[PDB]
RNA sequence: CGAGGGCGCACCACCGGCCCGUCUCGCCCGCCGCGCCGGGGAGGUGGAGCACGAGCGCACGUGUUAGGACCCGAAAGAUGG
RNA sequence: CGACCUGGGUAUAGGGGCGAAAGACUAAUCGAACCAUCUAGUAGCUGGUUCCCUCCGAAGUUUCCCUCAGGAUAGCUGGC
RNA sequence: CUCAACCUAUUCUCAAACUUUAAAUGGGUAAGAAGCCCGGCUCGCUGGCGUGGAGCCGGGCGUGGAAUGCGAGUGCCUAGUGGGCCACUUUUGGUAAGCAGAACUGGCGCUGCGGGAUGAACCGAACGCCGGGUUAAGGCGCCCGAUGCCGACGCUCAUCA
RNA sequence: AGUUUGACUGGGGCGGUACACCUGUCAAACGGUAACGCAGGUGUCCUAAGGCGAGCUCAGGGAGGACAGAAACCUCCCGUGGAGCAGAAGGGCAAAAGCUCGCUUGAUCUUGAUUUUCAGUACGAAUACAGACCGUGAAAGCGGGGCCUCACGAUCCUUCUGACCUUUUGGGUUUUAAGCAGGAGGUGUCAGAAAAGUUACCACAGGGAUAACUGGCUUGUGGCGGCCAAGCGUUCAUAGCGACGUCGCUUUUUGAUCCUUCGAUGUCGGCUCUUCCUAUCAUUGUGAAGCAGAAUUCACCAAGCGUUGGAUUGUUCACCCA
RNA sequence: GUCUACGGCCAUACCACCCUGAACGCGCCCGAUCUCGUCUGAUCUCGGAAGCUAAGCAGGGUCGGGCCUGGUUAGUACUUGGAUGGGAGACCGCCUGGGAAUACCGGGUGCUGUAGGCUU
């Protein structure tokens, strides 16, 4: 799919529609200071080998793209997810299709 | 084994009548449906939205409910022993109004009218209705003429 | 297995309890024992308050 | 053979008490003699509440007993009940009432009596009106029990506000997964 | 006996009302702390709620469960000899 | 007449020993001895499950489950 | 001049995954008092309008508005079961099967009894302990109850009837 | 050293996925309805192929027009859709839902109700509303994704976003951490364990719910017959045969099934021995011939009597010698 | 008797060819200054009024096609329920009720609402 740079969208910030950079979200960096990282980290001190599950069945091919928009407002930076449907290839601000143009040789 | 798809097994169903396709007559938008009458869930295929489900097809229900498209219906459903009253959000194009209630109401009210007039001209008059009698008796004239004799034809072989 | 409504219970015998089980069939025995034993010492200290300080 | 269905045959229903009290059954003795001997129906009534069990017969409340004798027409008139009256603290006035219970507590019986009201037992009831003339005949709140917050449909099914069965109340008990859209779902 | 009429228990269906959470809208009020303070309203909606208590203790029955767990039954595993 | 047969004395002990090797032998037990204990181990599996009369009276189907010899769930049953 | 294609009007034969037409059996709803008809009030909804809609408050109407049968409503706790099989008819796979798989009703399982010599399911009929009477399905040479009727009309000879 | 090494399954394994879904049919004109039933499809794709408005008409054909021809472009006419609408199929659709333009971001922010599967649980998907803020259009309106039916995912953990929000334990400030609300990272065995073999050295609990041998149903296949008669038979359908077809029988073949047996019915062959069958090889008595005789072939009554000795091979079968 | 504007049902209204059309009307028609669109004032938009019913349109016609509605097909096909009916089966008959579709042969060829005109 291809989405563009930039849209038009609510803000519940301002309350009525903006204009909003989309850029993609990419997951952060594990904390270690997550409780549930600190509890994983007690658990697998000492002995008893791996003590959770490890998943290796894996069968989607594709992830949910998500959008972050950012409200384009100075006084209002609100940002928000947005996700869209599962798609193999994506991008950001690509070029536009044309109906009457002929195919490359 | 069978698909659990919302549209299976309605290719007649949901279907337009032989030469019955194309735009939509709007006497079926113009018609005016309050609460509490009696309505008949069609569904028709031309318009998608709003569509009921085929197990509501050809059932009759209760309107609850009127919006700007649609009207809400509490239509019987049986669900193995048990009979449910389930509420649908119909858009009037896949319903009409039901005639049974419409005859009726045109029976009460004549009712209503004959009893008042009856108390009035002084006799009594049979209100409700009955199964068909038995036949009375009666006489069957020949007129001159003597009844044709019938025998059975024989047999032979057509084709 | 559940069976049909119900509490989810969670009883805490899991472990050997049977081994470690107070009955107080001495319960009267220790009352008798007690009492007894106040009364002496009441006894003892003569005058002095029964219970104490 | 007939083609018929024996599954309703035994109708059940209390054919007397279950319980084994001598008074309580010399006055079913007595209210039986005045069920069948009488045409009220006052008597018959009273009769099949002598037969029912406790749950069956909820405690009346000093508080419900005034509000329904105070209603218009029912005044000097016998206010009749199968069952305990309870008295009810949060009422300060007690008009005088002429009362017959199965049992009074002492509360309520002081409060009753110094309010100049009267109190009798039911074979002083069949001895003052021996059809129920003149009487009200008022019940306590028979769904006035914690198990009928548990009855119902289950407390996850959608629209059920019934109470569920839990040890304890907590925001650790039967709060996450089922009773919230952030966990799973809520219905 | 009685056509009609009345007060209506419990309970049921429905409509209102109140309490806590959470949204939307909005104008007020309070003061030894004038505040990034405190209180209030209307309209939806979430609650195992209120709306003149029904519980507590004891006994009995049934059902489920943890325990040797209705009775008898492995191949095995561990500790110490 | 030999890598010969044999007595007694010694040494090696159980996941260990010993094996010119067959998983052989290790007190009639060996692809892990024997003894006691943990232990009445666990079993969705097999077998059994003790007096009388009266009344009512089924299911082998739905949904979910590493589910298919089992459960939960709805249904059908009885009692109050 | 001939043979093709093409067109036109006809002609033979078909469809579970084709269809103009289109049954039978079948599925829903209605057959009143919560109804019908009068007045009035409320609304922040709707709006040319005393509009529309809904709600509410009074009043009047009983020939109780098809047949037939039956007393209904409602709550709690709950065991067993969750291997099924058979028959008429419909029906899928298979050459077929006492095969495998569905639909409908009944049955066996859980069920004895009369008949089918015999037999889980077929036909009749379902059951407390008895006497009398009468039947069902089926029978009435003898086994073996009952034709030991002067039964009626025909057909048929089989050295595998 | 500890543990695991899925399920369904006309036994299991191998093979497939009937394991989560969608279309048509089965399906017996409401709905529902099974098999490792049939014909197929899915894990995507799309800033437009989403949303409005406007204007057009498609496939195909006919007749024409420089190069230009069976297909290049232009014009007229016919054209109920015979095209297209991303994809499987079905439904639907014509001043549409298709094609071309213009403007856009309703593919946004929220609370509930409902439908579908259904236990009337969840997820997914969907319908009708209500409250915001917007788009488009002159407007009526239409739009909170794709014309409809599929295109997908819990707890725990992580990550991001939001409230000058709550807590962070004697108080205060600040980091940090914990919460509340909404997205995302995924469990395809798709209501969601973290998982390789081998055992003939084997063990146990069981199973005739389930295979290997008998038996039973069946008879495709094997074997043995019949009917018709185009032909073969120097001629001549039928002495003897029998193509195309078609009807049977048999249970000495092999399959099919899984009813009995898994707290055991000893599983090949041979040897030994008895009996039975006839679909008769010989012998007795016959009939027919393309029966001159001899020999042979076909058929009938017929199972009384007989049907052998050996080489090779475990063989049953087979083949040869005699 | 008709038409125009807006329609309801959506062929008894459609399609092919022929004939007639008074009066209004509806059109064809004349032009591009403005409004507005085009390669093209052809369409669209706008300003008109010389001509014309040739066309659209209306009405009528056709042993017209279609469509609508009857008869026939036919108590046929199929079918609810029944039998210890028949038949080796395949299937068939009867009892009890219901009951079609072609071919073929007839008749018909728009009804109508609101508002406004013309028609002596
Ligand atoms: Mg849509
Ligand atoms: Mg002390
Ligand atoms: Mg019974
Ligand atoms: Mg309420
Ligand atoms: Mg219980
Ligand atoms: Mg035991
Ligand atoms: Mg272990
Ligand atoms: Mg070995
Ligand atoms: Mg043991
Ligand atoms: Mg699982
Ligand atoms: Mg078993
Ligand atoms: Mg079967
Ligand atoms: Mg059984
Ligand atoms: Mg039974
Ligand atoms: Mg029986
Ligand atoms: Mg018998
Ligand atoms: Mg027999
Ligand atoms: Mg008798
Ligand atoms: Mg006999
Ligand atoms: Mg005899
Ligand atoms: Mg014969
Ligand atoms: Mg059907
Ligand atoms: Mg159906
Ligand atoms: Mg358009
Ligand atoms: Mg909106
Ligand atoms: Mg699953
Ligand atoms: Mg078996
Ligand atoms: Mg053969
Ligand atoms: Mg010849
Ligand atoms: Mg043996
Ligand atoms: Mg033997
Ligand atoms: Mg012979
Ligand atoms: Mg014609
Ligand atoms: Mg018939
Ligand atoms: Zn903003």
């Amino acid at each position: 799919v291809n989405v563009p740079k930039t849209r038009r969208t609510f803000c519940k910030k301002c309350g009525k529609h903006q204009p909003h950079k989309v850029t993609q979200y990419k997951k952060g960096k594990d904390s270690l200071y997550a409780q549930g990282k600190r509890r994983y980290d007690r658990k697998q001190s000492g002995y008893g080998g791996q003590t959770k599950p490890i998943f290796r069945k894996k069968a989607k091919t594709t992830k949910k793209i998500v959008l972050r928009l950012e409200c384009v407002e100075p006084n209002c930076r609100s940002k928000r997810m947005l996700a869209i449907k599962r798609c193999k290839h994506f991008e950001l601000g690509g070029d536009k299709k044309r109906k009457g143009q002929v195919i490359q040789f | 084994t069978n698909t659990k798809g919302k549209r299976r097994g309605t290719r007649y169903m949901f279907s337009r009548p032989f030469r019955k396709h194309g735009v939509v007559p709007l006497a079926t938008y113009m018609r005016i449906y309050k609460k509490g009458d009696i309505v008949d869930i069609k569904g028709m295929g031309t318009v998608q939205k709003g569509m009921p489900h085929k197990c509501y097809h050809g059932k009759t229900g209760r309107v609850y409910n009127v919006t700007q498209h649609a009207v809400g219906i509490v239509v019987n459903k049986q669900v193995k022993g048990k009979i449910l009253a389930k509420r649908i959000n119909v858009r009037i194009e896949h319903i009409k109004h039901s005639k049974s209630r419409d005859s009726f109401l045109k029976r009460v009210k004549e009712n209503d009218q004959k009893k008042k007039e009856a108390k009035e001209k002084g006799t009594w008059v049979q209100l409700k209705r009955q199964p068909a009698p038995p036949r009375e008796a009666h006489f069957v004239r020949t007129n001159g003429k003597e009844p044709e004799l019938l025998e059975p034809i024989p047999y032979e072989f057509m084709a | 297995a559940p069976s049909r409504n119900g509490m989810v219970l969670k009883p805490h015998f899991h472990k050997d309890w049977q081994r470690r089980v107070a009955t107080w069939f001495n319960q009267p025995a220790r009352k008798i024992r007690r009492r007894k034993a106040r009364q002496a010492k009441a006894r003892r200290i003569a005058p002095r308050p029964a219970s104490g300080p | 053979g007939v083609d018929i269905r024996h599954n309703k045959d035994r109708k059940v229903r209390r054919k007397e008490p279950k319980s084994q009290d001598i008074y309580l059954r010399l006055l079913v003795k007595l209210y039986r003699f005045l069920a069948r001997r009488t045409n009220s129906t006052f008597n018959q009534v009273v009769l099949k509440r002598l037969f029912m069990s406790r749950t069956n017969r909820p405690p009346l409340s000093l508080s419900r007993m005034i509000r329904k004798m105070k209603l218009p027409g029912r005044e000097n008139k016998t206010a009749v009940v199968v069952g305990t009256i309870t008295d009810d603290v949060r009422v300060q006035e007690v008009p005088k009432l002429k009362v017959c219970a199965l049992r009074v507590t002492s509360r309520a019986r002081s409060r009753i009596l110094r309010a100049g009201g009267k109190i009798l037992t039911f074979d002083q009831l069949a001895l003052d009106s021996p059809k129920g003339c003149g009487t009200v005949l008022l019940s306590g709140p028979r769904k006035g029990r914690e198990v009928y917050r548990h009855f119902g449909k289950a407390p996850g099914t959608p629209h059920s506000h019934t109470k569920p069965y839990v040890r304890s109340k907590g925001r650790k008990f039967e709060r996450a997964r089922g009773r919230r859209a952030s966990r799973g779902y809520k219905n």
